[PDB]
């Protein structure tokens, strides 16, 4: 899920 | 009283250049649109230039883009180019404000006189001349390419009578009003694409050559003009 | 004689009041109440004239139903093209304390006073282009609050020195004075024949002047304040004087009385303009209260509600073919309502 | 579309003029004078130099002041008394060689439209008053003054009974006195105007 | 679980800014842009409104991103658009929000200049000036976003080639959208609140306090933990337990940030009598 | 003095109680036919089709 994370880039930021 | 006295007249060679400059009095010049419309030694009126108050909208004519350029101390400059054998002709000065009961074209300057050593809703006049006696009736017809009754219900079609010697005079605007200073005897009719200039009690002053003006779009087209001789 | 002359005047006033009784028979709402109502009259915003900078006091309409001359606080006079919302004179005011404006009915000439207590006729027809004061009309010695033009030359205006003076714009001179009110008069209507015309001075009270004589004929009262607005029905038979008591009325040039009152009990704020339609049928009259009602002129009920305006509308007229309604405001907008 | 381009080009062009002329006028401070007749208006209005609305302006400090004498309308106020509802302040003048502005102030202090305008008090006739207080006493104009015949205590006590009709808690009284022949009072009137100045801007922003 | 309860949180309060936010900037801009006309003071609350709006009407796309799983479903052209329109929206929220800050303590200090150089053109001009501002430092993320990483599904990555330039993008968003703002608005309230303290005002010193700390304090716990995690975001090792903590703690702060943009309205419109009167009618 | 005021009131009000009066009720008549026979001709007690309408 880290990882998930790291790559879900907010589109807010 | 209003004035627009302008100079520039003289003899150029073919491939020359000048300024032609026209001097403004008596109104307010920069709350005006300035025209400039010339006329060949021997043929009719025909529009050159216009430029709008603020010089926010410039047009010229088909033969004249490019070549002369127009620009305003209560003086208007038509910057002119490149001046070719078809450019002899007396250039006038003309005012017009366009607002809702406007009088465009209303004065004329005494103009100056220059020698040189595909959607025109062009107007056309049958009867080049008219022989006519004094205080009798007399008609001038006017044609056109396209209807000039926009769908604002307005027709455009502008009615000068130039004196023999004299600067054009505006007789009628939009087909139907009286210019101010024109007389009841001058009266104008037309639907569409013709038109009429009914004269009534015709005087000596009214003799000369008339001319018929569209306005709906640029360029200004004229008419080919009927000479009411006496 | 003082004793004399006040029981003489106690008397005629009880022998005028005695008449209005006697030809007093039945009531406007006794005799409308048997047609139809006009229904729900939903009048929308066609046009805003975003011109103005701040509170806009008049505004007049030209003989063309088209062309519209409003001024404002800000010093400026604009004439509006109404179907295009074009803007086609600003006439710069020498005095920005402006309450009053007119439009002459041939269209040459444009009235505006104020405060400075002169009235201004501006020449829009000029030679040169630009408008010119072609005159200023001197002699009120108080606020010039309405003025109407009978033609090019003739102009009434009606000033806050409780007296109203026909001007002729030529000679700049008072041709006939009129005077008898006790208040500020603060405003004018002229009747369609340019004959007569009627003021609503401050003191709760209009009368009834004539032109030609300068003789006043009838004074109308009911009011219980200052009437603020004035407006002849059509036929020139009958006149609306909205005031500040928050109820406009309805008076009879023949009848000499009152024959309806436009009064609703949510409504509390004073009206500043009232302005019948065509047809005699509607009195809208624009209310302090932000919003303009429009009123069964034969029925006395609301017909709907011309709200929009964010601050008190100070004028409204109708067209002259009746196609529209325009009322200013203080919030600087003129909103065209059809 | 044929003409009507150029009508609408002459439309802007006005309409610009018209922005122009508003930002420029913008920039004045309206101001508007009252008080009784003859209560010093003119002398204070005229000593700063330059029957309707006799209008006044001049330069003071990088402000242009605009000064609305209205003294000339003899008639009833509440009928164009609400035409000066975006004026910055009132200055008022009260001359205390002579009770009659009392009611005035009341009136126009208490006003639907100027609940938010500040009101300047000025009380000319400085000398005159000390010259009639010693010619009189000051209780002639207030019966209920029960207080000592003196300059520093009447004075006090007449702007304490001007400011005493003040009813609303965002709007301030600034007071000054003046013995008809100081020039200070342009100073004053530009202290009162910059704090009214930055009082009305607080508010239109709500940090007020 | 599925849903962590960081992400769980961040959802919720996702949604109702969203909601919040999108129906008081309306209602803001309803009022002011349309009724009421464009005096000086409203021309900072109508820039400030707009691009609070703006953000709050994109913050459904931050919601989708959260509740699919980083699936772009927008295309290639709107991976690129919407981090930049985002950004500019909220950066013009933030620098919108400094020049009130100035604009009010300009008002404060220099009554004479404000009255006599200031008018709404000029403050038309400035906010087109912020505007520009803020695009001039989102242009990078127009730049640089893209749709480059992973395979299976669409992820909004940089086309970015730790580097450099991502401690370059990082610092400049954090100090000129943080800080030189922050400083700017402290000491601009400080400076009117110390000003307004020598005497004169004795009648306002109480509720411009009032206004301005509660102002400061909701930008300072709002824009804080934005800045904090986007550098913690670097200055972190992803496999140790701090990384983890703030991978989880970014949608957690995000969402906090955007908030703001629906604390706005309220905290800048909803203040003056007039403006409140003006949305009670309008409701 | 007053006298000369009190005398113009007087004569004032004589001239207005010498104008003959209709009764109300043909008043309210002749102002319900005018509504009436211009009631086809007023464009806002009866919507006119935007076709008509210039302000459409």
């Amino acid at each position: 899920r880290r990882r998930h994370y790291h790559h879900a880039l907010p589109p807010s930021r | 009283d209003v004035q627009l006295v302008e100079s520039g007249g003289g003899l150029v060679q073919p491939g020359g250049s000048r300024k032609l400059s026209c001097s403004a009095s008596g109104f307010a010049f920069s709350s005006f649109g300035m025209h400039w419309v010339r006329q060949a030694p021997e043929k009719g009126l025909e529009w050159v230039a216009y430029i709008s108050s603020g010089s926010g909208t410039i047009y010229y004519a088909d033969t004249v883009k490019g070549r002369f350029t127009i620009s305003r101390k209560n003086t208007l400059f038509l910057q002119m180019t490149s001046l070719r054998s078809e450019d002899t002709a007396m250039y006038y000065c003309v005012r017009s404000i366009y607002y809702y009961g406007s009088s465009p074209f209303d004065f004329w300057g005494q103009g100056t006189t220059l020698t040189v050593s595909g959607s025109d809703i062009v107007m056309t006049q049958a009867t080049s001349s008219v022989p006519v006696t004094p205080g009798e009736s007399v008609s001038i017809s006017c044609r056109s390419s396209k209807s000039l009754l926009h769908s604002n219900g307005n027709t455009y079609l502008y009615w000068f009578l130039q004196r023999p010697g004299q600067s054009p005079q505006l007789l009628i605007y939009r087909m139907s009003n009286l210019a101010s200073g024109v007389p009841d005897r001058f009266s104008g009719s037309g639907s569409g694409t013709a038109f009429t200039l009914t004269i009534s009690r015709l005087e000596a002053e009214d003799v000369g050559v008339y001319y018929c003006m569209q306005h709906l779009e640029y360029p200004l087209t004229f008419g080919a003009g009927t000479k009411l001789e006496l | 004689e003082l004793d004399q002359l006040r029981q003489e005047a106690e008397q005629l006033k009880n022998q005028i009041r005695d008449a209005r009784k006697a030809c007093a028979d039945a009531t406007l709402s006794q005799i409308t109440n048997n047609i139809d109502p006009v229904g729900r009259i939903q009048m929308r915003t066609r046009r805003t004239l975003r011109g103005h900078l701040a509170k806009i006091y008049a505004m007049h309409w030209g003989t063309d139903s088209r062309l519209l001359v409003s001024a404002s606080q800000d010093g400026k006079l604009i004439i509006w093209d109404s179907y295009t919302t074009n803007k086609v004179h600003a006439i710069p005011l020498r005095s920005s304390w402006v309450m009053t404006c007119a439009y002459a009915p041939s269209g040459n000439y444009v009235a505006c006073g104020g405060l400075d207590n002169i009235c201004s006729i501006y020449n829009l027809k000029t030679r040169e282009g630009n408008v010119r004061v072609s005159r200023e009309l001197a002699g009120h010695t108080g606020y010039l609050s309405c003025c109407r033009f009978l033609d090019d030359n003739q102009i009434v205006t009606s000033s806050g020195d409780t007296t109203c003076a026909l001007w002729d714009i030529e000679t700049g001179q008072q041709t006939t004075t009129f005077t008898g009110h006790t208040g500020d008069v603060m405003s004018l209507s002229l009747a369609p024949d340019t004959r007569l015309f009627v003021s609503g001075a401050c003191d709760a009270s209009a009368k009834l002047w004539d032109v030609r004589e300068g003789m006043c004929r009838q004074t109308f009262t009911g009011h219980e304040s200052d009437i603020n607005a004035i407006c002849f029905f059509p036929n020139g038979n009958a006149f609306a004087t909205g005031s500040d008591d928050a109820t406009c009325r309805l008076f009879d040039l023949r009848a000499d009385q009152e024959l309806m009152t436009y009064s609703h009990d949510n409504i509390i704020c004073g009206i500043t303009s009232v302005s019948f339609s065509k047809s005699g049928r509607l009195l809208l009259a624009g209310y302090d209260d932000f919003n303009c009602n429009v009123w069964d002129a034969l029925k006395a009920d609301r017909a709907g509600v011309l709200a929009g305006h964010d601050n008190r509308v100070s004028c409204l007229g109708v067209t002259d073919d009746g196609m529209a309604v325009a009322t200013g405001s203080w919030d600087s907008f003129l909103k065209i309502w059809n | 579309s044929a003409e009507e381009r150029a009508a609408l080009e002459r439309s802007k062009a006005i309409e610009k003029n018209l922005k122009e002329d508003g930002i420029s006028a913008a920039k004045d401070v309206k101001l508007l004078l009252l008080g009784a007749d003859n209560s010093g208006k003119s002398t204070i209005v005229k000593q700063m130099k330059i029957t309707g609305i006799v209008e006044t302006h001049f330069t003071f400090k990088n402000l242009h002041f605009r000064l609305f004498d209205v003294g000339g309308q003899r008639s009833e106020r509440k009928k164009w008394i609400h035409c000066f509802e975006d004026v910055t302040a009132i200055i008022f003048c009260v001359d205390l060689s002579d009770h009659e502005s009392l009611m005035l102030f009341d009136s126009i202090c208490n006003n639907k439209f100027f609940i938010d305008t500040s009101i300047i008090l000025f009380l000319n006739k400085k000398d005159l008053f000390g010259e009639k207080i010693k010619k009189s006493p000051l209780t002639i104009c207030f019966p209920e003054y029960t207080g000592p015949n003196t300059y520093e205590d009447a004075a006090a006590y007449i702007q304490a009974q001007f400011e005493s009709k003040n009813r609303s808690p965002n709007k301030e009284i600034y007071c000054h006195m003046t013995c008809a022949t100081d020039t200070n009072n342009a100073q004053v009137i530009f202290d009162a105007v910059t704090d009214i100045i930055i009082a009305n801007n607080l508010r239109g922003c709500g940090l007020y | 679980p599925l849903f962590q309860p960081q992400d769980i949180a961040s959802m919720v309060i996702l949604g109702l800014t969203c909601l919040l936010g999108l129906l008081g900037n309306g209602l803001v801009l309803w009022v002011a842009g349309v009724k009421m006309k464009t005096t000086v003071n409203t021309v900072w609350f109508l820039h400030l409104t707009l691009a609070d709006f703006l953000c709050c009407l994109s913050l459904p796309f931050s919601l989708a991103h959260l509740i699919l799983q980083g699936h772009w479903p927008y295309g290639l052209f709107l991976c690129k658009l919407i981090p930049s329109i985002i950004i500019l929206n909220m950066f013009a929220s933030v620098f919108l929000l400094t020049a009130i800050s100035l604009d009010r303590c300009l008002i404060v200090h220099k009554p004479i200049w404000c009255q006599n150089h200031r008018n709404v053109r000029t403050a038309f001009a400035i906010c087109g000036c912020v505007w520009v501002v803020a695009f001039v430092m989102c242009v990078p993320v127009f730049v640089y976003r893209d749709l480059f990483i992973m395979d299976n599904r669409s992820i909004c990555r940089y086309n970015f080639d730790v580097p450099t330039p991502l401690m370059a993008i990082t610092i400049t968003r954090l100090v000129v959208g943080f800080l030189v703002p922050f400083f700017i608005m402290v000491i601009c309230y400080s400076l009117i609140v110390f000003r307004m303290r020598k005497t004169n005002f004795t009648k306002s010193r109480n509720k411009t306090f009032r206004v301005a700390v509660a102002v400061v304090t909701v930008f300072f716990i709002c824009w804080t933990p934005y800045h904090l995690v986007g550098v913690l975001l670097l200055i972190t090792d992803p496999e140790s337990s701090l990384g983890e903590a703030v991978m989880s703690w970014d949608h957690m702060s995000i969402a906090l940030a955007s908030a703001n943009s629906c604390f706005n309205p309220f905290l800048y419109a909803l203040l003056g009598k007039d403006f409140r009167k003006k949305a009670r009618q309008s409701i | 003095a007053s006298i000369a005021q009190a005398r113009k009131l007087v004569e004032q009000l004589k001239m207005e109680a010498n104008i003959d009066r209709i009764k109300v009720s043909k008043a309210a008549a002749d102002l319900m036919a005018y509504c009436e026979a211009h009631a086809k001709e007023d464009p806002l007690l009866t919507p006119v089709p935007a076709s008509e309408n210039p302000f459409r």
